[PDB]
């Protein structure tokens, strides 16, 4: 009644591998450490692909939640009890 | 009781290199209670040994004495507690919102029927209940929990023998108990009332006793 | 998968996918004193993760005391593993591997078996009883095994319903329990980072009977869910200690506003709980629906008709919900297998963390070499085949995968103990039903089938054709020593092989069971106490071997020692009459034997550290301090061998040729002992002259070893030999009135009372006393019968003490069936033990 | 809001602000209209399909959605 | 002491309306099994039947 | 209800902060708010021209913050 299911699913994703696509077209794939009720994601070991396609490595990343377009979650979360 | 089954006897086992009484250190005799408490250690050939219920945590219940004391009160029977932390600073800006108080703040801690309501937790059955099914008058033994206690020291020998004899039949009943057989409900008195030979009324018990006496005569 | 299983709140696919992520797994063992609530917790959690499996209204479904004797005795006997997926306060889910351990002091071996494969400990403490004997013993054992320690103060309802303490005094009782635990931890550990306090989330408060379990954070979250605008994490930091709430300023201060102001814990946590319980148990008809309305709980009509205890359980379950505080505790303060792998390898792996295989194991990488350690063996109800149980520290085990099983004697040079076996099936162990799986990655607990044949107690399962330099994990180091000894013999001698097979099976089951065959063809079982041996024999007669077995009288194991220095310097020569050794025996300094056994000193140290230790600790000169050759029958035996041979008198280079043999002779001699074939304890052996034959064809091998053993025996026999009893430490809880009765019971069995003291906040007393182990059979029954069941005692082995008499004195005449006076107890203990062993009737004191 | 609990589990294509098309199984939604789509594929324009999986998109970039396939078995 | 040793040695080597007293048990030698400590119940619980004032 | 974003692990930490209009900013964090508006000590501009320009005490609106990276190890 207060906090939506997708935010709960994102909470479940902590500790797995996640790929993050911000409005600047930058793709961040790495281990999601923490997440809040907002999409503020603290995520680590980033393989980052820019718009041109350049790939870099960046060990610590904190993304503002307002600036996420979409988040791709691991498929085992499809079996989360919260997705039933 | 009497021997359950005829078997070997304490005078029937010959001396062996096992059970030789010259190899045995005696400090305290192996009483029968020791053999009941650990039936598989202090005993040879244990059969039909029902393992006894081990210790139950001691119920430290402080029975109240005066109803003019608080229900939650440090009774003198309770041994005193001898007096003697990353807490945040007072200046830390944490404030509890205006409309936040402990959950039950208007509800009094204890009512006038709180001490009595706790004492009902440890009452013997059926006084620990608040609902149940009625029993027949003859199915309620009022002294069954009297002779299940220890034999009272100092009473004459007849009283103690009576205690033990009552316990014997109690144990036999509990042991020889058989499941009630499945059947089809057939009631004699309903059958009697169905026929035209019987009729119903409502009489004093003494009058019916006199009628039954005369009828039997 | 594909197994019919009880329906869960989660789904087993999620459980299987959690096992791969080693950061969401928590390997936890539940331990505590006897009957301190460790088992409801498991069902108190199984129920919350199993909608259909509920506890009976009038009877608690133990669900982990799955055994027969466990169900009748109501005493935890064997560890039962439980693997459940538990949600967190924040809604996240973790996979929990929980080890439910028995709380009886006799079954500590099961606790050590659980501790080996666990990364953290949840210590359960009764709120009314407090810190009892086994709580201290398990704290010591857990902080010694380098495990994260957390505390769950169970049975807090006893403070409310039984003792009826005022909320402030309940707070004092809880703070006192926490302080006692903190003091014990600081006593047994040097580093400070194991401070236990509910402010840090280390301590939880619970009442498993009534489905109550909360930390400070979880209760603050209840507040936040009711009143949205509060931040529960910062709220929780003000809910303990001498911090008071000021309702006028709406701020928490360290000073009480005016007077009659209650601490934050009382005002916000203890008082609401007191009021809930009081309303339910006193005003269920009058004013319960209104308070239930206030808390937001709505109970249906047939639900309000329940008896008081089920109604209280239901109300508290509605109010609190799931056990999120416990999961918060175990997630924040118990390392994941990935993080906790390094201390585990550092402590329990023989190769050390520095080893190449040690590194791959410390990574806890599930694509590395297989390294599975098994510590428990569970027998199927048929009693024929066993299933090994242990955690996969590295690699990944598969069903049907051939494996190489290493025993306890397997070394990198003696590779004969290893044996190839084929894994049959793998079960994710839950308390009652096994969930069969196809593979188990690193960091998880697995029940293995097919590797039970070549293992006795523990094993290390690796991969064949790889992992050539794979050593083993250290065998379990137990808390106690098996002392109580009984002999077994089949009624019909024809079926002896059946009893031998049953003995092997029980040796597999009980981790600390020691079954040996004495020289006289007598089969002997060593146990910790009466209940331990009772259940061992119950299993032996009924489960594994279906034959009838006779049981001898219980007896203890003795030890042999000296009390002065040897009168005449003994000597013994080889049959070649060329090599001659001269030795003397003297008693060790007070408190040195305990230092040796407890690994305070090790012969693996360089001679410099050994010498400096002995110099600074026991007034040894450098010559003798560096002169140590061996350390008793084992590497840590309570005896010492010292060479006093002068460099001028004997050439030290030639003495080095026979050092390696004199050490073995002394070790074997101390292993056997001359008096009654018992261990020698607290004896210092000094070599005075070792004449060595120059020709190596005369010395070495089977010529010098027996000479060394004989000279050890003879040197021991000159200095007055004495026997040693094992002494038990008994803690008794009893009311004030029965304390005198406890004294009376103890006085009859050579008991010596050390201290009696009240239990703070409880109407009972604790009597701590010392009793000889042999004068202890039936002591528990005597105490519980003389006191009409109101006094209960747990006994545990403490130390070794000298029997009053002198074993070598033929003047004493002993009758066959009478208790002996103390002045000559040692003579009886010596000759009767000799007769039991089958030796001669008396020793032959000579040179 | 029953107008979208009716659409759950249905294979849904959602139009993005940048013109991106996301076809997948509608699982969950919230007040901010963040969508949970499982076994989701993205269609971009040159025709090409990139299989992604479980996508949690923020409500910011979501524009328009439409049922494309019946719920699977 | 003497009964102690005797017990050790033993172990290791008509319409009768009233019960015969020979059937009695609890004729024991150990003083702990004769003079049993009586439960006091914190001085607040009492045994059923017997007069309270006693 | 506006919970403060978790940047305490990034406290006192040298950080690189990219912007809306392809801008990028470097410095060490000194505090935040529930709107994550971010204060930077020893701030360095280093615009896309390639030249690093240092300012010092600066405070940024969180609405233009794209992504926060801790250059130094946290
Ligand atoms: N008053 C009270 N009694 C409880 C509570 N939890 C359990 N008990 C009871 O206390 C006893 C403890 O039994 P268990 O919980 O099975 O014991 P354990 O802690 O597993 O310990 P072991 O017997 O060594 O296995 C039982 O009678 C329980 O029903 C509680 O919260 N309050």
């Amino acid at each position: 009644m207060s906090i939506g299911v997708p935010i709960k699913v994102l909470h479940e994703a902590e500790g797995h591998i996640v790929t993050c696509e911000t409005n600047t077209g930058e793709v961040y794939r790495g281990k999601l450490i923490e997440a809040e009720d907002n999409m503020n994601c603290q995520m680590s070991n980033i393989t980052v692909t820019y718009r041109d396609g350049r790939v870099a490595q960046l060990e610590q990343v904190y993304i503002r939640g307002s600036k996420i377009r979409f988040l791709i979650l691991p498929d085992m979360l499809k079996n989360a009890p919260m997705l039933k | 009781f009497e021997p359950l089954v005829r078997d070997i006897n304490l005078q029937d086992e010959d001396w062996n290199e096992f059970n030789d009484i010259n190899k045995i250190i005696i400090r305290q005799p192996i009483r029968t209670e020791y053999k009941i408490a650990f039936p598989y250690l202090y005993n040879n050939l244990p059969h039909h040994v029902h393992l006894t219920w081990y210790h139950t945590p001691n119920v430290v219940f402080i029975k109240t004495e005066d109803p003019d004391l608080p229900a939650f009160y440090f009774d003198p029977l309770i041994n005193p507690i001898s007096h003697r932390e990353p807490l945040p600073d007072d200046d830390e800006e944490f404030e509890l919102p205006e409309f936040v108080e402990p959950f039950l703040k208007d509800t009094p801690l204890y009512t006038d029927n709180t001490a009595n309501g706790i004492a009902l937790l440890w009452a013997p059955r059926p006084f620990n209940l608040r609902s149940g099914r009625t029993r027949r008058a003859l199915d309620i033994p009022l002294v069954k929990n009297w002779y299940r206690e220890h034999c009272p020291a100092g009473q004459p020998v007849k009283v103690r023998v009576s205690y033990q004899k009552l316990l014997k039949y109690y144990v036999l009943n509990a042991l020889k108990h058989r499941p009630p057989k499945a059947q089809k409900k057939r009631y004699l008195f309903r059958s009697f009332k169905a026929t035209k030979f019987f009729q119903s009324t409502k009489l004093d018990w003494v009058e019916v006793g006199l009628q039954v006496c005369r009828q039997g005569y | 998968m594909e197994q019919t299983l009880p329906v869960t709140v989660y789904e087993m696919d999620f459980l299987a996918d959690l096992m791969d992520n080693s950061e969401l797994i928590r390997n936890v063992t539940l331990c505590g004193h006897l009957h301190h609530g460790k088992t409801c917790f498991v069902d108190c959690l199984i129920e919350q993760t199993h909608p259909e499996i509920r506890k009976r209204y009038d009877q608690d479904l133990c669900y982990t005391d799955i055994l027969f004797t466990e169900q009748e005795r109501g005493v935890g006997i064997k560890s039962t593993p439980v693997t459940v997926v538990l949600p967190d306060t924040k809604g996240k889910s973790y996979l929990f591997n929980i080890m439910d351990t028995p709380g009886h002091v006799n079954f500590s071996d099961e606790v050590t078996a659980g501790l080996r494969i666990s990364d953290g400990v949840v210590l359960f403490i009764d709120a009314a009883e407090g810190v009892m004997l086994n709580t201290e013993r398990l704290i010591k054992h857990a902080v010694q095994e380098r495990l994260a320690v957390t505390v769950c103060i169970n049975k807090i309802d006893r403070l409310i319903l039984e003792l009826k303490l005022p909320p402030t005094d309940a707070y004092y009782k809880l703070r006192h329990i926490v302080d006692e635990v903190n003091g014990l931890i600081s006593m047994y550990s040097t580093d400070e980072n194991l401070i236990l306090s509910p402010l840090l989330g280390n301590v939880c408060f619970s009442s498993s009977q009534y489905s109550i379990c909360f930390t400070l954070g979880s209760f603050a979250k209840i507040y936040a869910d009711t009143f949205g605008d509060i931040n529960y994490q910062e709220f929780a930091k003000r809910l303990w200690g001498d911090i008071y709430f000021n309702p006028k300023t709406r701020k928490f201060t360290k000073k009480a506003p005016t007077s009659s102001s209650q601490r934050s814990f009382v005002e916000f946590i203890l008082e609401p709980l007191y009021k809930i319980l009081a309303q339910v148990v006193g005003d269920v008809d009058t004013s319960l629906p209104r308070t239930l309305d206030e808390l937001g709980i709505h109970l249906t009509k047939e639900e309000l008709k329940l008896n008081i205890r089920p109604l209280l359980r239901l109300v508290c379950k509605k109010f609190f919900g799931e056990f999120t505080g416990f999961v918060d505790m175990c997630v924040q303060h118990i390392p994941s297998p990935k993080v906790g792998a390094k201390p585990k390898i550092e402590h329990t792996y023989t190769g050390g963390v520095d080893s190449d295989l040690g590194e791959a194991m410390s990574d806890c990488d599930p694509d590395g070499p297989l390294m599975c350690h098994t510590t428990k063996m569970y027998s199927t109800d048929d009693g024929v085949q066993f299933h090994a149980f242990g955690r996969v520290l590295s690699g990944t085990i598969h069903a049907g995968q051939p494996v190489k099983v290493l025993g306890e004697n397997y070394t990198l040079e003696d590779e004969e103990d290893s044996q190839i076996c084929t894994v049959g099936r793998l079960w994710i162990s839950v308390a009652r039903y096994h969930i069969e799986v196809n593979r188990v990655p690193a960091g998880n607990w697995v029940l293995i089938e097919g590797v039970d044949q070549p293992i006795v107690k523990t094993a290390t399962i690796t991969e064949p054709r790889g992992n050539e330099e794979a050593q083993i994990f250290r065998p379990l180091k137990f808390n106690t020593t098996s002392v109580i000894k009984i002999a077994v013999e089949p009624v019909n001698p024809s079926e002896l092989p059946k009893m031998l097979d049953g003995l092997r099976k029980v040796n597999k089951s009980y981790p600390s069971l020691t079954t040996k065959v004495e020289e006289s063809g007598e089969h002997v079982i060593l146990g910790t106490g009466e209940l331990y041996l009772d259940c061992v024999m119950h299993d032996l007669r009924k489960m594994y071997s279906e034959i009838d077995i006779k049981v001898a009288d219980p007896v203890v194991t003795f030890c042999e020692t000296v009390v002065e220095t040897s009168s005449l310097k003994c000597f013994a020569e080889t049959p070649n009459k060329k090599n001659k050794i001269t030795m003397i025996a003297e008693p060790l300094e007070k408190g040195l034997a305990e230092d040796i056994e407890n690994e305070v000193v090790q012969i693996t140290w360089n001679r410099k550290k050994l010498g400096e230790f002995f110099q600074t600790k026991y007034d040894w000169d450098l010559l003798a301090a560096r002169s140590i050759w061996a350390f008793g029958p084992d590497a840590t035996g309570p005896n010492i061998l010292v060479d006093d041979t002068l460099p001028s008198e004997v050439d030290k280079a030639l003495l080095g040729s026979v050092k390696d043999s004199i050490v073995q002779g002394f070790q074997w001699g101390t292993r056997e002992g001359p008096l009654c074939d018992e261990l020698i304890r607290n004896v210092k052996f000094k070599i005075l002259d070792a004449v060595v034959a120059q020709e190596p064809l005369h010395r070495g091998g089977g010529q010098i070893i027996p000479t060394a053993r004989r000279v050890v025996y003879s040197a021991f026999l000159m200095a007055t030999p004495r026997l040693m009893e094992p002494y038990y430490f008994v803690e008794v809880q009893a009311p004030a009135d029965c304390v005198s009765a406890v004294y009376t019971v103890l006085a009859r069995r050579r008991g010596h009372v050390t201290q009696d003291a009240p239990i703070p906040g409880s109407p009972l007393y604790t009597i701590k006393a010392f009793i000889p182990a042999i004068d202890s059979f039936g002591f528990e029954t005597d105490l519980r019968t003389h006191t009409q069941g109101q006094a209960f005692s747990l006994s545990v082995f403490h130390h070794w003490q000298i029997v009053p008499g002198d074993p070598l004195d033929k003047s004493i005449v002993i009758r066959p069936l009478e208790p002996q006076p103390a002045p000559h107890l040692a003579r009886e203990f010596m000759i009767k033990t000799r007769r039991r062993k089958g030796l001669s009737e008396d020793v032959s004191i000579s040179k | 809001s029953s107008k979208m609990l009716q659409h759950i589990d249905y294979r849904m294509r959602c139009i993005l602000q940048d013109g991106r098309i996301f076809i997948g199984t509608f699982k969950a939604f919230d007040k901010h209209m963040n969508l949970i789509l499982c076994d989701c594929d993205e269609f971009r324009k040159r025709e090409e399909k990139r299989v992604l999986g479980l996508v949690l998109l923020r409500g910011e970039n979501l524009v328009s959605m439409t049922v494309e396939g019946p719920p699977p078995k | 002491k003497s009964k102690e040793l005797h017990a050790i040695k033993e172990r290791y080597l008509k319409f009768v309306f009233e019960w015969d007293a020979s059937e009695d048990t609890s004729i024991d030698y150990n003083p702990l099994y004769k003079e049993r400590h009586q439960v006091q119940l914190l001085g607040r619980g009492f045994i059923a039947g017997i007069d309270l004032k006693q | 209800k506006a919970h403060p974003p978790e940047l305490k692990k990034f406290m006192d930490k040298k950080l690189s902060l990219k912007l809306n209009g392809g801008r990028h900013v470097q410095g060490i964090l000194r505090g935040f708010d529930p709107f994550m508006n971010l204060v930077i000590d020893e701030c360095v501009e280093m615009a896309t021209s390639g030249q690093q320009n240092n300012i010092g005490m600066v405070v940024i609106r969180g609405n233009s913050i794209i992504m926060l990276e801790a250059l130094e190890r946290v």
